[PDB]
């Protein structure tokens, strides 16, 4: 029944996957045991969206593991929830990328997918009525970035007709954790402009920003880091898993919300996010949450979205909610931000409603948008490539496997392409 | 011995469906359960399964099961037959041309061979009734294939369309303006006779009226199932004037072309106040021409009249409907159209409205509801035409449509028929 | 060398986690509520001004 | 101009900056634990309950005459590990029946854990009570562990089913009332094993149990597992017979040697010891 | 009496009780659904079927059995005599038994 298989490679990836596979068996009453001891019925008309059933009465996710070494993947087998997982979907190589693109994508890389093509196969032939994909990797590092949009290649041309959707984690130019995110980060966003029909971005920086000045939390750790990007992951597909009053699959989304076909880069919020103090002393409402999830400082990434006018916006309720208010928001707050929304097109903003609130809440807004101010981040990106590059640093080990300068610069090329007719929508007139 | 074959297409079809027949089956006095308590006036909605319980004359249609089974999970389990439940697999997804190009063909083959049966059955068949919302892909398009569909197998058969446009600013989706252009397209040229459902509007009518600040779409189903109720009461129960639907393409159709109008109800009132107020028949029909009562956001002011078809519920007099009626023609803001000097068309029931436990409504004595078409429909027609080309100008969301199997040209052909449509409203205004 | 009370301070002393959502939480926040508008509407009666009514 | 965040910082019981949201969190952190501890999902609760379950006390039944008769409660000790059997119930098999591990330990005190129940499989034509040698039976839990009986059992070596450790035949505590639970008693000495049939089962002597429809013995190694009681080796089924192979099918055709009759020694490993109560 | 409840009957009851499970849904589930209904009214969780109660599942699973015939199988399954019958084993039973 429109059933969604997960995927997810490198450390990164690994553990936005556990923490969010930890999420939906919250969410939906299932034991590290795998044995469901939930309250309701209405946990179980939907399960088989993300859990198959095996015997013994236990379900197991329908998501796939992958990495180029096992030590994150021993480390993610050993924690909480790590008994759900089937054996069988766990595949590892014995050397690792070391941040090295071309081994990721090109010479391990294509000796080892071919057997997580096989279970990624066998498994999609597994469901009945296959809705989509969803890939959740880090464009920063070497096995991810390359093996990941190299496995994103394979999936989209043997299934030109299934949606497919991926989360990446962007290095942001503050927050530097590696020498060459650059080469490979231009690399990777080259190849998903052709293949992706949905990506969105998140950022390590602006996350930090959230965890540090909303929630003020004193010692944030990569655990409530990954609990976030976990909640934004869930709110997004609550439709498809309970009843509302407007349905919306994951293919209504992106039609709804992307105007031509190489646009398809979003960013994303989540509400209400308040501190440990006042959570009995705010009152929980739609105004509320309609003001705070346009906070531009409420986003992801160290793009700032009072920079550019959006193009499309779509808002999720999730709770027992009125439709009126939420449209009557959804319409004032377009008003008097005219400004800051183009204007060729009138009602860029989706509204939709799930009765489900999530697990110890009562309403939940989650927002997704495509705004000409996601371009700035490919202007640091091709700023610090082009630095780098006119030196030629650190080329010869990607030209040592197979590699040479065309790939680069065509990839350079066709970015700053990318950001030219990204941004030439921004002061286009009708 | 008289029936009528509902269909509800469409997510919105299915939630004014759950909310008309709860009404219906309430009024009839039938349980959810289907049988009834037993401590000839059902024949038009209801069927006797022989010993018992009755079986439903409507057909459901939606591609996402979400809704069908969660009714097969409903209080009519019991009540609803089977497979006339249709649901697909794959949501169309706010798309036209998924419903109306690729997916469509698997659903109508069997929405068909179920209306087979369901009209074999039946022996004096008045009409069908169809339910959807205009702003929906799944909704336009298999509403379309239907249409077209039964045009061919039947042809000379009346059919309603109790149809809901997306309102003028309070909208949900981007893309609506399409596929509602291509709707209207595909339903001016098949469709007897079509109301206006907007939602904003009777949303501003349960603010004013009920003072109510949080109301939801529950609400709106059920005055829209009342209103169903009061159209269709004169088949099926005792009345000084009685009205069938088939008086309704000989009265309020002037011209083939036009087939659009918009409804009314009137009163509409809580059981607070109800019981300190008069709620006489003047001040309801006097109400009901109040161009804030209007379910559709159109200004009766800014064009003329052509006909009004409006009936009574209750203890109703003949007299006291003349006197009103004349009352109304005194009025000046109020002008009709000079080929047309007598355009009421008024029907007498003699039994009271039907209230629900748990809703808006109160009980009342007098009740009337209005369908009035006028030439100045066409603004809604203008204003969804400039939402449309507006950003149909620069090939904007088309790719979604053509590389699905749709034609790029269609959308031209739609241009100018809804032009041709919107001149033919406004050389119709024209005196003589 | 603290064996059984680790399990305290790994709970309480910032162990490298956050704890089940409790940060996303809302006097005791658990209540994990369900009921769809045609779930309560035209079985159970209640009237619509007093659903939502947030609480 | 109250900043956060202001380098070095002490506890929240200073004033210095960001003391009331430290504070505050930890008081909601003792208050998830305040819900743990009403709801009772204690992990100190459980492994508390488990613990003290575990080792309730038990009484030996006593030995009249050093003979073993059934009904007693008496303990089984492996002599090479010079090591008493337990079982733990916690532990579940990866079965879908329900099957519990049985792990040898070396201390010996008397444990609920560590005691068994002998019962009569089935009627047979020894009407006494005395066990005698080759009479098959079936070796019960305690009432205490588990109010449902549960029997020690063994199932032919599949690859699909093997040791986790050993890789050979499993022995399981089992709900299964089949004829799995049949054992047998064997006396030691290779030369009198045929001749010992028919004779009373005396206790604190060295005997060997072998399963009926296997015909395989019981034994154990020093092969290392682990669990919550501690560190414990493993239980199985194998024939530790010598390896030197003996011309049985020619010495049958000569006639100097029958075959129930056997010709191969067996190793000190598939000893076990049958202890009964010190006192009465 | 009338008569008393034949081996050979028990079995063509079990086994028609043991196929019409597999009509429903898929082949992997049927389990779940088996499941589904003790979770539905088992409301002290302690684990524990009764008469009552399995007679309630046959009602729902579209198996109206005699009471005579229900308390021979009832009493086939249940070696304890305390006329309880677990869950677990119920299921181990109907579903995974080699033997008929
Ligand atoms: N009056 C009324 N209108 C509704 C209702 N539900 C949805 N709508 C209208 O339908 C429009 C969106 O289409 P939907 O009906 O939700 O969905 P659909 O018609 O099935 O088409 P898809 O979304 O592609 O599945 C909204 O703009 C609403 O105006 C309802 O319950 N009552
Ligand atoms: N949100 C999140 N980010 C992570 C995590 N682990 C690593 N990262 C980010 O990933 C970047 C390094 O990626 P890398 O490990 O080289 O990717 P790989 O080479 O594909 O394995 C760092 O800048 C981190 O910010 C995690 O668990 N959560
Ligand atoms: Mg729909």
């Amino acid at each position: 029944m429109r059933e969604i298989v997960h995927i997810q490679g490198g450390q990164c990836g690994n553990q936005i996957g556990a923490k969010f596979w930890e999420v939906i068996s919250d969410e939906h009453g299932i034991d590290p045991t795998g044995t469901y001891h939930g309250d309701s019925d209405l946990q179980l008309e939907r399960i088989n969206v993300y859990y198959n059933e095996a015997t013994g009465g236990r379900y197991v996710p329908r998501a796939i593991l992958m990495d180029l070494e096992p030590g994150t993947m021993d480390s993610v087998r050993a924690g909480p929830f790590g008994q759900l997982f089937r054996p069988d979907n766990f595949v590892f190589g014995q050397t690792g990328a070391g941040n090295n693109w071309a081994k990721g994508h090109y010479t391990e890389g294509a000796e080892l997918i071919d057997s997580v093509l096989d279970v990624v196969r066998k498994e999609a032939e597994g469901c009945d009525c296959l809705q989509g994909f969803q890939i959740t990797h880090s464009l920063g590092g070497g096995t991810g970035s390359g093996m990941g949009t190299l496995l994103i290649s394979k999936v989209r041309e043997e299934y030109p007709d299934r949606i497919m959707e991926t989360f990446s984690v962007v290095p942001s130019p503050k927050v530097s954790d590696t020498v060459v995110e650059p080469y490979n980060a231009t690399l990777s966003v080259h190849q998903l402009v052709e293949n992706a029909d949905e990506c969105m971005v998140i950022d390590n920086e602006a996350l930090y920003d959230i965890c540090f000045r909303t929630l003020k939390l004193t010692t944030p750790t990569y655990g409530d880091l990954n609990h976030l990007v976990s909640a934004a992951m869930s709110g997004v597909t609550c439709c498809l898993r309970f009843p509302g009053q407007l349905n919306s699959d994951l293919r209504k989304l992106a039609v709804n919300l992307i105007p031509f076909p190489r646009l398809h880069f979003f960013m994303i919020g989540f509400a209400p996010l308040t501190s440990r103090g006042s959570q009995q002393y705010r009152a929980l409402t739609v105004p509320e949450l309609t003001q705070q999830m346009f906070d531009a400082k409420n986003m992801m990434c160290a793009a700032d979205p009072r920079h550019g006018r959006y193009l499309t916006a779509s808002a999720l309720f999730r709770g027992r909610m009125s439709t009126k208010e939420v449209d009557e928001q959804m319409l004032n707050v377009q008003n008097k931000n005219s400004s800051y929304f183009v204007e060729w097109i009138p009602n860029n903003i989706k509204s939709s409603i799930c009765d489900i609130p999530p697990k110890g809440l009562k309403m939940a807004v989650t927002f997704v948008g495509n705004s000409t101010a996601i371009q700035e981040m490919f202007k640091r990106v091709a700023e610090q490539f082009t630095a780098m590059f006119r030196r030629k640093a650190f080329l010869h080990w990607y030209t040592g496997e197979g590699m040479d300068e065309m790939e680069f610069t065509e990839a350079e090329s066709n970015m700053n392409d990318l950001v030219s007719e990204y941004q030439q929508y921004q002061d286009a007139t009708a | 011995m008289r029936e009528v074959i509902s269909i509800h297409v469409g997510q919105g079809g299915i939630q004014v469906g759950n909310a008309c027949w709860e009404l219906f089956c309430l009024e009839h006095g039938i349980q959810p359960d289907g049988q009834m308590p037993s401590d000839d006036a059902f024949n038009t909605f209801f069927s006797e399964t022989g010993a018992g319980k009755h079986v439903p004359r409507a057909v459901f249609l939606d591609l996402e099961p979400t809704v069908i089974d969660e009714v097969r999970t409903g209080t009519y389990r019991q009540l609803f037959h089977p497979e006339q439940l249709i649901s697909g697999k794959e949501d169309a997804a706010n798309n036209f041309a998924r419903g109306h190009y690729t997916i469509g063909k698997e659903i109508v083959d069997l929405c068909l061979d179920r209306i087979r049966k369901l009209a074999d059955n039946c022996t004096g068949l008045q009409g069908f009734l169809v339910f959807n919302s205009v702003g929906g892909g799944t909704g336009s398009g298999l509403g379309s294939l239907l249409l077209e569909r039964l045009s061919v197998d039947y042809g000379k058969k009346s059919k309603l369309g109790f149809t809901i446009y997306p309102s003028p600013q309070v909208s949900t989706a981007v893309v609506e303006p399409y596929n509602s252009i291509l709707s209207t397209h595909s339903l001016l040229e098949h469709t007897d006779v079509a109301v206006m459902l907007d939602n904003e509007a009777i949303y501003d009518i349960c603010r004013r009226n009920l003072d109510i600040e949080r109301p939801t779409y529950t609400n709106l189903n059920r005055l829209i199932a009342q209103v169903i109720s009061s159209l269709t009461a004169s088949l099926r129960f005792d009345g000084a004037l009685n009205v069938d639907i088939t008086e309704f393409q000989t009265n309020l159709v002037p011209y083939p072309r036009i087939h659009f109008m918009l409804s009314s109800y009137a009163p509409i009132i809580s059981a607070e106040k109800a019981y300190h107020e008069q709620l006489s028949v003047a001040e309801i029909t006097n109400s009901a021409f109040e161009p804030a009562n209007m379910m559709a956001k159109c200004d009766p002011r800014h064009g003329k009249y052509m006909a009004c078809s409006m009936m009574y519920r209750g203890d109703v007099v003949p007299k006291d409907v003349n006197a009103s009626i004349a009352t109304i023609k005194t009025k000046r803001t109020i002008q009709f159209v000079d080929w047309c000097p007598t355009g009421f068309k008024v029907g007498i029931n003699y039994q009271p409205p039907t209230v629900v436990p748990g809703g808006d409504l109160a009980k009342v004595m007098r009740a009337v509801c209005m369908i009035s078409n006028s030439t100045a429909i066409a603004e809604v027609f203008s204003r969804l035409d400039h939402k449309f080309d507006l950003m149909y100008a620069k090939r904007a969301f088309v790719h979604w449509y053509v590389g699905e199997g749709m034609e790029e040209g269609e959308f031209s052909e739609a241009r100018e028929d809804l032009a041709a449509l919107e001149k033919d409203y406004e050389e119709v205004g024209i005196e003589t | 060398i603290d064996k059984e009370f680790n399990q305290h301070v790994i709970f309480n002393t910032q162990g490298v986690q956050q704890h089940i959502l409790f940060g996303h939480g809302v006097t005791d926040y658990n209540k994990r509520e369900y009921g769809t508008s045609y779930d309560l509407s035209f079985n159970q009666k209640i009237k619509p001004q007093t659903q939502i009514y947030s609480k | 101009m109250h900043n956060y965040n202001v380098d070095r910082k002490y506890q929240y019981n200073c004033r210095i900056g960001n003391w009331s949201e430290e504070w505050e969190l930890d008081e909601y952190k003792m208050k998830e634990y305040l819900k743990n501890k009403e709801k009772q999902k204690l992990v100190s609760t459980d492994k508390e309950d488990r613990l003290k379950r575990s080792l309730g006390g038990v009484n030996l039944s006593y030995a009249n005459e050093g003979l073993v008769k059934f009904g007693y409660t008496v303990m089984i000790e492996s002599d090479f590990m010079n090591a008493v059997v337990a079982s733990n119930i916690w532990d579940k098999i990866t079965g879908t029946e329900e099957a519990y591990g049985v792990t040898v330990t070396s201390q010996k005190e008397p444990i609920v854990r560590t005691a068994f129940q002998l019962l009569r499989y089935e009627q047979d034509q020894y009407q006494d009570d005395v066990i005698h040698y080759g009479q098959n039976f079936k070796i019960a839990v305690i009432s205490r562990l588990s109010e449902k009986p549960l029997y020690l059992t063994s199932s032919h070596i599949t690859p699909q089913k093997c040791a986790k450790f050993s890789r050979k035949q499993e022995v399981s505590i089992s709900t299964n009332e089949g004829i799995n639970s049949a054992w047998c008693f064997e006396y030691m000495d290779p030369k009198l094993r045929y001749e010992m049939k028919g004779q009373p089962v005396r206790s604190g002597e060295p005997v060997l149990i072998k399963h009926i429809p296997t015909c395989q013995w019981l034994a154990t190694d020093n092969v290392q597992y682990n669990n919550e009681f501690g560190q414990e080796f493993e239980v199985f089924c194998n024939s530790y017979q010598c390896h030197n192979k003996t011309q049985n099918l020619i010495a049958e055709k000569v006639g100097r040697k029958t075959i129930e009759t056997p010709m191969r020694n067996q190793t000190n490993q598939n000893t076990f010891r049958i202890v009964t109560a010190l006192y009465p | 009496d009338d008569l008393a409840i034949t081996k050979e009957e028990v079995k063509g009851i079990v086994k028609t009780i043991r196929q019409k499970l597999i009509q429903k849904t898929k082949g992997a589930n049927d389990e779940f659904l088996l499941r589904k209904l003790f979770k539905e009214f088992d409301i002290s969780n302690s684990g524990f079927l009764t008469l009552d109660e399995m007679n309630a599942m046959l009602i729902k699973l579209e198996i109206p059995i005699q009471k005579r015939y229900l308390n021979a199988v009832f009493s086939q399954l249940d070696r304890n005599h305390s006329g309880v019958i677990e869950f677990e084993e119920f299921v181990y039973y109907i579903v995974n038994d080699p033997y008929p």
